[PDB]
C-alpha cells in the first residue's frame, strides 16, 4: 500500500498537468489571439491609396 | 497533481481501513473471552495453552 | 496495477490460511476431548465385561 | 468488505449463542439435580449409575 | 459455522465494494465532468473571426 501511494504520487506530478497554469496560458492566448485579430483588421485597411489615383 | 490523483485521500482511506481492522480484531478479543483465537495471534502461548488444558 | 493486485491476491491467501486455522481449532478440541476420555477408560473400576470401555 | 457483509457481528453472534446454549445446559443440570441427564454427557458413567442403582 | 463465516468474508472482500474508493472516484469523475463542460463552452465560443469581414 506504501509504494502504490508513492509510485501513484510520483505518476500524477509527471504526468498530470495543473489545472491553474493551463488556465493562465490558456486565457494568455486568447488574449493575444485577440490582439492579433485586431491588428489584421488593421493591416487589411492599411494599403488604401485609391485617393491619389480619383478625387 | 491537481485532479486526476488526490494522494491525502489515498492516505486518509488506509489508516482508516487500518483502525477498522484493529477495532474488529478488538470486538473479536472481546466476544470470544479469549486473548488467542488464531496462532497468528501468538505462536508461543497457543501450545501452552493446549498442554495446559490437556493437564488440567 | 501489479502491486494492488499482489495486494488482493495477498488478502486472498489471508483467507485461505484462516480457513485452514479454523479447521484445525475443532482438531484441538476433539484431540483434548479423546485424550479425556482415555484418562477415564484407563482406570480399572471400568469392565470390559459390562461393556464400560466399549462405549 | 464495508457494507454487504459484517464479519465482525457474525462472529459476535456465534459466540453469544455458544454462551446461552452453555448457560442452557446448566441450567437443565441445576433444575434435575443429576450432571449426566443424557448419554451425550457421559457414556462411561452412566451405565456404572444403571449398575449401581440395580443393586441398590 | 467457522468455515462459512469465513468463505463469508472471503466473498466480501472479493465482490463487495468500499463506499470510500468509489466515492472518491465519483466525486473526481464529476469534477472532470464539469470541467470538461466549461471548457466546451470556451471552445464552441473561441471560433469568432467575423470582424475580419465586416466592421
Amino acid at each position: 500500500g506504501t509504494s502504490a501511494e508513492n509510485l501513484t504520487a510520483a505518476e500524477s506530478r509527471i504526468r498530470d498537468t495543473d489545472m491553474a497554469a493551463e488556465m493562465m496560458a490558456f486565457t494568455k492566448n486568447n488574449i493575444l489571439t485577440q490582439a492579433a485579430q485586431s491588428m489584421l483588421a488593421q493591416a487589411n485597411q492599411q494599403p488604401q491609396g485609391v485617393l491619389q489615383l480619383l478625387q | 497533481m491537481r485532479i486526476q490523483h488526490n494522494i491525502a485521500a489515498l492516505n486518509t482511506h488506509r489508516n482508516l481501513a487500518a483502525n477498522n481492522a484493529a477495532a474488529s480484531k478488538n470486538l473479536e478479543k472481546l466476544s470470544s473471552g479469549f486473548k488467542i483465537n488464531r496462532a497468528g495471534d501468538d505462536a508461543a502461548g497457543l501450545a501452552i495453552s493446549e498442554k495446559m488444558r490437556g493437564q488440567i | 496495477s501489479g502491486l494492488n493486485m499482489a495486494s488482493k491476491n495477498s488478502s486472498d491467501a489471508i483467507s485461505l490460511i484462516q480457513t485452514a486455522e479454523g479447521g484445525l481449532n475443532e482438531t484441538h478440541a476433539i484431540l483434548q476431548r479423546m485424550r479425556e476420555l482415555a484418562v477415564q477408560s484407563r482406570n480399572d473400576t471400568n469392565d470390559e465385561a459390562t461393556n464400560d470401555r466399549s462405549n
